């Protein structure tokens, strides 16, 4: 398995540390974080070296064990839509 | 498992000015931002500083455009001595009062899932006037009873407004008391803004302008006295109700005379005292 | 100074007489604060066979003498010692007797219309009203060792949760006021261990009740509570234990309790710190300790939890009790502060320093703050303090709060209401009620709440004859509580007011000053701290202190009840219970012990046919030894 | 002065109540109703208060 | 007796002075 033990720092300070398989994809991490937080996956946005993780596998982006990941949710306001 | 009703959110002076200015900047738009602070006790949620955020939207919705800014700015601010981390979000309702809508509730719900005691602050720039500022802090009631427990009257002192109730207050979200506590140096500078230099205190006026102003006001008082005469003769041949309408659209001599007399007498007293005080001080 | 001199000369005179009145001279010495002199005079008495006069003097000393003075008197007595007589006077001076007798009186005469509580319960819809009705019960059964309402309706009591359990448990200690005989076992029943474990709230409430059982009266409970507070783990239990210890060692400037309480305060926790601050206040009462005062002021200027700030605000004020002009430096330092809560502590300090003296300068300061300050809570605290200054001349409080009740600021309105409440306590003035009527329908809710509680305080125990407007106010309470269109805070106020109106059975009144005229320090402390339910509901169990029995009690030579009977020269209807809710004899006969109003004394008469003869005139009332 | 400040402080809610239309009465009729033209809209048959 | 009336009147005078000063302060602040 060799789980990739990462860190998930939130902009609020809390730390949802979690470990994932090597072949995980940013979509998979988003989805697991959404289950843990009970928030829709679209509202989340992961960060690494000031560079959003748009999509695709984690490895080729470079995300590795003992990494720093910032979890930043969306911010929306409006009467409708 | 309480969230007492004595819980308050402490907004600093700088945070308030930042929110208000950012909101007035985007008058027709629901501009928004983040707020940094700490979680001290179950009765205090202190908001220290805020920072605007890159964004784009229409008059009916607004949304963030980059999170890189959020993480980067947190790191830079932390470098120079403000480690505090985010405690909620704020936005501006320009003329709609202060309440939360569905989209607002959705974003606030994500934040609350991130951290339990997160708050939402709403400002209304155009509704705020010189003295008072229209503002309020909220949080989400779950689907469970009473949302919070009571151990004081600190919750029930505000009489929530009809518009906020109509739009969901006390049904989906509940308010929190806002405290504007300030330290000593903040107090000392807030008192020091309106203070002019010392020279302005001992400067006379262009005396020619003084005389012109005096003669102008007295030439006005002449006609005001004539009208005062023409108006005191009435008030006997006028019905007790009719008088309440005598002064609508028609100048009243009495009040204007009072105003002009106060103006003339203050201005002349101040100029005289300055002239004498100088006459002594400088040799 | 001159008043002291004159009182000395008067004492000299009272000494030179054919029948020197020893009650009067002992009162003169108390006021003169010379415990050595009373020690000597009481030695002289015990030497000669005047044991009845010595006993009455020991009674009067206990009723209206400061703890420090009484401790000095007992020390002096022990310096010389009649050893059996000596020890019986020791027992009287410890207050064990008087407290026990008052307890007996309270238990015997316990008519309580439970139908009213049943109606209030039927009207309950939320948790505020729930705790309101619990506290109101606690007031109805104050000291009467009866807990039927909490017993029969046990399921309804479980509804309360978290802190509402703290209050509901402390209600037990309030109900068993003075029941020193056996407390630890008593509380153990209602605070069962290993029963529903995981309730620090329950333990805190239990300790609060335990302390509440021993107001102003220390003993072994002091040591036990200190042991607990030293073994506490949960912050909640620290809070409870600190409050209990404060209520357990009032006025006794014990250094070890001060050290422990200060160690807790220096934790920088909120809910523990509030209790710690109030406790430091209640312990070092009266003492002008510069050390404790500076610790308070520094901490209040260093902490960041408004809860600690509130606790300290009342603690500091408690420290300076009884000092007329010696607090002026502290008053000025606090008033010119910038933190609002410290300014509030300053107003409270002015209140407690000039308690009853009517010092016009303290009034000037409080009124100037009331009209001139920018914070609203300071305004409210200022208007309220006026009540403490001017309570010896109730004719003057309306004169200086009528205009202030009709004020744009709601908090000032509430302050005027509660100031009238404290100032005119147990008097039933027509004027006070005339002011309290129109504003019981004030648009703002907490104003209504304060108005109802103020009325219940003023018109305690009065019947239909004494005040025409009592029935109106009972009906108003019922209508407010049953109604549903009205706010919750108003319902809380009405419930507490029903509790107040008929307290401790119907045989207890609130008298800031003893019947002689001395300021009753526990009453002042209780009515000040109870007033702080606007910040912490569990503090509402402090008007328990103000509850002083309205009893006329006869005693025999060996201090045991004689079955005497007395004459009440007024119609049986008036000066009696109003009624239990669903030719006039020109005299009525009361038995021993007697539920006697304060006013019923001016018309209280003894039947000369009876063999006994009271030592001192009945009219002063209160505890009386009887001669034969 | 206190009354003046209180009135000013309440005036914010009093000024958020709705208004009242101005109608021209055509003829009182029936038990207590009136027929009122509400310029520019049409006529109505409205009730009359107690006072 | 007349001594008591005298002291009563004098204290009434002090109280009236205190109240007058307080009302002046109240008016000045109510203007603001």
């Amino acid at each position: 398995a060799a789980p990739m033990s990462l860190a998930i720092h939130s902009t609020t300070g809390t730390r949802y540390d979690l470990a994932v398989p090597p072949d995980e994809t940013v979509e998979g991490l988003r989805k697991r974080l959404s289950q843990r937080l009970k928030v829709p996956k679209e509202r989340l946005a992961l960060l690494h070296k000031d560079t959003r993780l748009s999509s695709g596998k984690l490895q080729e982006f470079g995300v590795g064990d003992g990494s720093k990941l910032t979890l930043v949710p969306t911010v929306e306001a409006g009467l409708m839509s | 498992p309480a969230v007492d009703t004595a819980e308050q959110v402490y907004i600093s002076s700088l945070a308030l000015l930042k929110m208000l200015k950012h909101g007035r900047a985007g008058v027709p738009m629901e501009v928004m931002g983040l707020m940094l602070g700490e979680f001290v006790d179950d009765y205090t949620v202190r908001v220290i500083d805020v920072f605007a955020m890159p964004q784009s939207g229409t008059g009916v919705s607004v949304e963030a455009v980059d999170p890189v800014f959020q993480a980067k700015m947190l790191d830079m601010l932390k470098q120079t001595g403000r480690p505090e981390m985010v405690v909620g979000w704020y936005h501006s309702h320009p003329g709609f009062g202060c309440w939360l809508s569905g989209v607002d509730i959705n974003t606030q719900q994500s934040f609350e899932a991130l951290s339990e005691r997160a708050v939402a602050v709403v400002v209304d720039p155009i509704q705020s006037v010189k003295g008072k500022v229209v503002i309020d802090a909220f949080r989400l009631i779950n689907a469970n009873h009473e949302p919070r427990q009571t151990t004081s009257n600190l919750g029930h002192l505000n009489k929530p407004s009809i518009q906020a109730l109509i739009h969901g207050l006390n049904r989906h979200y509940y308010s929190i008391t806002i405290n504007y506590r300030k330290n000593e140096l903040e107090q000392k500078m807030l008192l020091n803004l309106h203070k002019k230099s010392w020279m302005e205190g001992l400067t006379l006026q262009d005396y020619s302008e003084h005389c012109k102003h005096n003669e102008s006001v007295v030439k006005e008082m002449l006609e005001l006295a004539k009208n005062y005469n023409k108006a005191v003769e009435e008030e006997d041949k006028m019905t007790p109700e009719q008088l309440a309408i005598k002064n609508v659209g028609k100048q009243d001599p009495k009040r204007h005379l009072e105003e002009h007399v106060d103006v003339l007498m203050t201005s002349n007293i101040v100029q005289c005292l300055a002239a004498m005080l100088d006459t002594v001080v400088f040799k | 100074q001159f008043r002291n001199k004159v009182l000395r000369v008067l004492v000299k005179i009272y000494m030179n007489l054919e029948k020197p009145d020893f009650i009067n001279v002992c009162q003169c010495l108390i006021f003169l604060d010379d415990p050595q002199a009373v020690s000597d005079i009481l030695e002289k008495l015990v030497k000669e066979d005047n044991l009845l006069m010595a006993y009455q003097i020991c009674f009067d000393l206990y009723e209206s003498a400061s703890q420090q003075f009484l401790s000095s008197v007992i020390q002096n007595l022990r310096t010389v010692g009649p050893k059996d007589q000596t020890l019986k006077m020791i027992k009287i001076l410890s207050g064990e007797m008087a407290i026990e007798l008052h307890l007996q009186f309270l238990i015997r005469n316990n008519n309580t219309d439970l139908m009213i509580l049943k109606n209030t319960k039927d009207a309950v819809r939320n948790s505020v009203c729930h705790t309101a009705t619990v506290i109101a019960n606690s007031f109805m059964h104050c000291g009467t060792t009866s807990d039927q309402f909490l017993r029969d309706n046990l399921e309804w009591l479980a509804r309360a949760t978290n802190w509402a359990k703290f209050t509901a448990t402390a209600s037990l200690g309030v109900i068993h006021k003075g029941h020193e005989k056996e407390a630890l076992q008593l509380m153990a029943t209602y605070l069962p261990k290993d029963t529903s474990p995981g309730s620090a709230y329950q333990e805190g409430g239990g300790l609060y009740a335990l302390g509440l059982i021993h107001a102003n009266h220390g003993g072994d409970i002091i040591d036990y509570l200190l042991n607990q507070l030293k073994n506490a783990s949960n912050d909640i239990v620290r809070h409870g234990g600190s409050l209990g210890l404060g209520l357990a060692a009032m006025g006794t400037a014990r250094q070890d309790v001060y050290d422990l309480l200060k160690t807790n305060l220096y934790q920088d926790d909120a809910v523990t710190g509030e209790a710690a601050g109030l406790a430091l206040g209640l312990v070092m009462l009266g003492s002008k300790n510069a050390q404790a005062i500076e610790d308070m002021v520094g901490y209040a200027q260093e902490t960041q939890h408004e809860k600690i700030l509130r606790g300290l605000a009342v603690g500091i004020a408690l420290v300076m009790y009884g000092r007329m002009e010696e607090a002026d430096a502290l008053i000025e330092s606090l008033c010119r502060d910038k933190d609002p809560i410290l300014r509030r502590s300053g107003m409270y300090t002015v209140a407690m320093a000039y308690c009853g003296s009517g010092n016009n300068k303290a009034i000037r300061r409080l009124l100037h703050v009331a009209v001139s300050d920018v914070n609203d809570d300071v305004r409210r605290a200022a208007v309220e303090s006026l009540g403490f200054i001017l309570f010896r001349t109730p004719e003057q409080c309306p004169s200086v709060v009528s205009l202030l009740s009709e004020s744009y600021n709601p908090h000032v309105r509430y302050g005027a209401a509660m100031a009238l409440g404290i100032c005119c306590a147990g008097t039933g003035n027509k004027e006070a009620i005339n002011l309290l009527e129109p504003m019981t329908n004030d648009p703002v809710n907490y104003v209504r709440q304060g108005a109802l509680i103020a009325s219940a305080l003023i018109m305690i125990q009065q019947t239909e004859i004494t005040c025409p407007k009592v029935n109106q106010f009972r009906q108003l309470y019922s209508k407010v509580i049953n109604d549903k269109h009205d706010d919750v805070m108003a319902k809380f106020g009405a419930i507490l007011a029903q509790g107040i109106l008929d307290a401790g059975g119907h045989n207890v009144t609130i008298s800031l000053q003893s019947r002689t005229g001395h300021t009753h320090m526990p009453s002042v402390v209780g009515v000040l701290v109870f007033t702080q339910f606007w910040f912490w509901f569990p503090l509402s169990h402090f008007l328990s202190l103000a509850y002083t029995p309205t009893c006329v009690i006869g005693l025999n030579k060996d201090l045991k009840m004689p079955k005497v009977q007395y004459k009440s020269n007024c119609k049986p209807s008036t000066f009696a219970y109003p009624a239990p809710l669903e030719p006039e004899p020109n005299f009525q006969l009361l038995d021993n012990p007697a539920r006697v109003m304060p006013a019923q004394l001016k018309v209280l008469t003894m039947p000369e046919t009876c063999r006994y003869q009271p030592f001192k005139p009945l009219s002063i009332g209160g505890i009386i030894i009887l001669k034969d | 002065l206190n009354a003046k400040v209180r009135l000013l402080r309440e005036e914010l809610q009093l000024l958020q109540e709705q208004g009242s239309y101005v109608g021209e009465v055509v003829r009182a009729m029936d038990k207590k109703k009136v027929l009122v033209k509400v310029h520019p809209e049409g006529k109505f048959v409205v009730d009359v208060d107690k006072n | 007796d007349l001594y008591s009336r005298y002291k009563k009147l004098q204290q009434e005078l002090e109280f009236l002075e205190v109240q007058e000063e307080y009302i002046k302060d109240e008016q000045k602040n109510l203007k603001k």
